[PDB]
């Protein structure tokens, strides 16, 4: 299960994107669709939607309700409609479209009519619009890497876009490590305006998950090979690195209803939760979630019913079973004042790295 | 003391260590204060005056010294990372107080090194685990995501490379000879033989992977296209292989080192070589409808234009050869017919 989305309304329906990641590990003509589960019922999947190749990562839209956005393996978005599932509606030429597997699909908000940016690893990142596929999508940004005179193309992991942030600042993590922030302008067709740790920051591994915490937009973590690091805004180096951890951490991700707790999940088939409310120094609890490794997880926002905000966390292991956690009381509830003492702790930690 | 109230850890706890940091900068201002005032004194030679409260702040900085080893100390264990820790030093590495945060420091350097110890001890059993399942190809190996399997190991080896030796630079910076130190030396001696494993595995990796360059070379240049079963449903016959091949060569230019002999001219012809195949696949798809979806009645009715392209398209797989392409021309007549 490469990637996992939660329905924008309510967390009553999650919808789960299987293809393979492995290398020429896929058997030839594999079964290549889409699953979008119930909570009410999980014996089988309540809608089935059909692609022409295996989505590696597909997520639901909040401006139009019940639309699923996805990234196929052999490099074409399409797009599905949850009511009915079945076939695709919108599907992009093929030639025109990025080489290589889709790395990160996200719906921009700030539209009148929704729009998805694909980052992908061709070393390129495409902003397409839904209403219109035409030819291709209508910006191509390459990611050059140090600029000067010396010119690497490097393919993009992650994508990071906030309502907080806004439009004008888009997060891309690059194949290498380092991350490169791109922001649009009318009178130029995109800039790539900060490079985050170019000279220290660099990871290890390369960068899978770019997140930002929803109470602070400031505060954005990135998670790379064996530990994740958070950065602040206009910092080139990470503000905290913490610890390293087993295998290596396939997607970290903000509670959204706490800023202070942050989890991520390891390949190692661990989930563990780190919370800087009460201790920096350890991880507050550490999870088995299942023997195959968890490709990805993807954490609840807003709810419905009887679930609130960040009550439900679901993971996807490599075996292919989803499965949804409900988080303790206390977790997911914030704590006095930790909006509060996470931005004083974060602020003198800012101060710190800058002297 | 200036550069004291200056700093800004802000590592695990936060305030209540920065509120002691903040008494402490005070405690040497309200010093200051006392000898600030300087009441007659001005560094008389034969005034002793001086000399006595010089011996009263000699006790002060002491006091401040003492308070300032203390709060490090802390610190140091609160990080719990050999990171965290050596980023603790640099702020206050002009904050030393001589001799007295000096000793400090010794004890602080052998717990930094025997963490670095469980780092590698770490680093050394993760990558035997690891290494077992990437030599197989099993699932769930410690390559990330998806990517070229051959290609995959050297840059998963470059990964676990640069996590061990991102400290040694640091460690180096130490001063105080902690080189002479012998529990320095062991945690070296291990540092090398884990180097030392893991190129001879990238070397075999790179190594095998020279010779299937060779082969696959091969490949190109004998696969053409192949037509399969009772129908003539043309498909596209360019090894899978290839296709690894190429993704392997521009993974390895990201990851430097050496490039490969004779895949240059492959890699150059990489771009045109995607466009040729999605130009040539949406053809194949547009001319197996046409031979396997017609109606029963519709071909015996006009027998002569699906003939006449099955006869045109003949010599086109005969044609076929990727030493050579003429696509674009093959493409136009060919499109234009189907």
């Amino acid at each position: 299960v490469s990637e996992i989305s939660w329905h924008p309304e309510g967390p009553t329906k999650v919808a789960v994107s299987y293809a393979i990641m492995r290398f020429q590990q896929m058997p030839e003509k594999m079964p290549t669709q889409a699953y979008v589960w119930d909570l009410l019922n999980p014996n089988s999947p309540e809608i089935k939607l059909m692609s022409p190749s295996a989505v590696t990562n597909i997520s639901y839209n909040q401006k139009i309700p019940d639309q699923i956005g996805g990234g196929c393996y052999n490099g074409l978005l399409a797009v599905w409609d949850g009511r009915k599932g079945e076939n695709p509606i919108m599907i992009s030429p093929v030639e025109n479209s990025h080489y290589e597997p889709v790395t990160h699909f996200h719906w921009l908000m700030s539209k009148t009519g929704s729009e998805c940016v694909t980052t992908s690893t061709d070393g390129k990142v495409m902003w397409w619009d839904t209403r219109k596929f035409e030819a291709g999508p209508v910006e191509k940004l390459n990611i050059i890497e140090g600029l000067g005179e010396n010119e690497e193309i490097i393919g993009g992991t992650a994508l990071e876009y906030n309502v907080e942030a806004g439009p004008s600042k888009f997060l891309i993590g690059t194949e290498s490590g380092s991350i490169l922030t791109a922001n649009k302008k009318l009178k130029k067709p995109v800039e790539i305006t900060t490079r985050y740790g170019l000279d220290q920051g660099r990871h290890l591994g390369p960068v899978y998950s770019i997140n930002r915490s929803n109470q602070n937009p400031k505060y954005f973590l990135s998670v790379g090979d064996w530990s994740c690091k958070i950065w602040v805004e206009d910092l080139k180096t990470p503000i905290i690195r913490t610890k390293y951890h087993g295998s290596y951490l396939s997607d970290g991700c903000w509670s959204p209803t706490r800023s202070g707790a942050f989890f991520l999940v390891r390949r190692d088939g661990w989930m563990d939760v780190w919370d800087y409310y009460y201790r920096q120094n350890e991880i507050a609890f550490s999870h088995k979630v299942s023997d195959s490794p968890l490709t990805c997880i993807k954490i609840n926002q807003t709810g419905g019913a009887y679930h609130n905000s960040g009550k439900l966390c679901a993971i996807g292991d490599q075996d292919g079973t989803v499965t949804i956690l409900e988080l303790c009381d206390s977790l997911y509830t914030m704590q006095p004042k930790e909006k509060d003492i996470i931005n004083e702790m974060f602020e003198r930690e800012y101060r710190k790295e800058k002297n | 003391f200036n550069k004291l109230e200056k700093i800004e850890l802000g590592g695990t706890k936060g305030k209540t260590l920065t509120e002691s940091i903040a008494q402490i900068f005070k405690e040497f201002e309200e010093a200051v204060q006392a000898f600030t005032s300087v009441s007659y004194d001005i560094m008389n030679i034969a005034e002793k005056k001086f000399d006595d409260d010089f011996y009263e702040f000699r006790s002060k900085i002491k006091e401040l010294e003492r308070r300032l080893a203390s709060v490090i100390t802390q610190g140091f264990d609160d990080y719990d990372t050999i990171y965290g820790r050596f980023k603790l030093l640099d702020n206050f590495e002009g904050l030393l107080t001589r001799p007295i945060i000096a000793d400090e420091l010794e004890k602080k350097h052998i717990v930094l090194l025997e963490m670095y110890k469980q780092d590698l001890k770490q680093v050394q059993s993760i990558f035997l685990e690891g290494k077992q399942f990437v030599d197989s190809m099993h699932e769930n190996a410690p390559l990330f995501l998806n990517m070229p399997p051959i290609a995959g190991a050297l840059t998963w080896c470059k990964s676990l490379r640069d996590r061990i030796q991102e400290p040694i630079e640091k460690l180096a910076q130490l001063g105080q000879g902690i080189t002479e130190r012998e529990e320095y030396k062991d945690v070296q001696k291990l540092y090398t033989s884990i180097t030392k494993s893991i190129k001879d595995y990238e070397d075999q990796k790179i190594l095998s992977w020279e010779k299937e360059v060779e082969d696959s070379s091969q490949d190109k240049l004998k696969q053409t296209l192949l037509c399969k079963d009772e129908n003539d449903l043309i498909k596209v016959n360019f090894d899978p292989s290839l296709v690894r091949l190429l993704k392997e060569v521009k993974y390895f230019l990201l990851l430097r080192l050496e490039v490969p002999t004779t895949a240059k001219d492959i890699y150059t012809k990489a771009e045109t070589y995607r466009t040729q195949i999605v130009a040539l696949d949406m053809i194949v798809d547009n001319y197996n409808h046409i031979k396997t979806c017609l109606l029963p009645v519709e071909e015996p009715l006009v027998k002569k234009k699906i003939q006449d392209m099955e006869e045109e398209v003949k010599p086109g797989i005969e044609e076929i050869r990727w030493k050579s392409t003429n696509i674009d021309q093959f493409i136009s007549k060919s499109k234009s017919i189907v």
